[PDB]
């Protein structure tokens, strides 16, 4: 989870 | 992986920045982003963001960046800018308190309000966030939230954590 998830 | 990969353009900037053991360390990065600019301003480029991509982009369990990692890096950088100018609705270069309670919203997290006004507080000197402490925030957050879940076996919002899995877990972002 080292992406933006908006 | 892929030996002939010296020929990528972005193989000379990779290998400026690894030196001599041909691997980028979260010092070297940290320099690396620093003079890059992409944070803007002056001030160093967060080397807690530093060490948490290096951590997270891993795929050998070296602990080190290579080519591809570094890759993926910059890709990855450009995702948050895209998503930290987004919530930045008024154009300041910063993330306040409100912009990151929306960000977060987004993102599906459902954090207490006064919580996400101490967090922004505790990532920046005057609740103005910068891009690299954004994504430190924000990655800590999912990682938490992540641990957390995956401990909650009934989905119901509280753990039983005994000490050693509490700190190993905390400590380890
Ligand atoms: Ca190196
Ligand atoms: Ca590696
Ligand atoms: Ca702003």
């Amino acid at each position: 989870g080292y992406y933006p998830g908006g | 992986a892929f030996p002939g990969q010296t020929q990528d353009p972005l193989y000379g900037y990779f290998a400026a920045v690894a030196g001599q053991d041909g691997q980028i360390d979260a010092d070297e990065l940290q320099r690396c982003l620093t003079q890059s600019g992409i944070a803007g301003g002056y001030k160093p480029f967060n080397l807690e963001t530093c060490r948490l991509m290096v951590s997270m982009l891993d795929r050998d369990m070296s602990g080190t960046m290579g080519f591809n990692e570094f890759k993926e890096l910059w890709a990855v950088l450009n995702g948050w800018r895209q998503h930290f100018i987004s919530f930045d609705t008024d154009r300041s270069g910063t993330v306040d308190p409100q912009e990151l309670q929306k960000a977060l919203t987004t993102m599906g997290f459902r954090l207490s309000p006064q919580a996400v006004n101490s967090i922004a507080k505790r990532y920046s000197t005057n609740g103005k966030i910068t891009f690299d402490d954004y994504i430190a925030c924000c990655v800590k957050l999912r990682a938490l939230t992540d641990s957390f879940r995956r401990r909650d076996t009934a989905q119901q919002g509280v753990v039983n954590f005994p000490y050693d899995d509490f700190i190993q877990c905390v400590m380890s972002v």
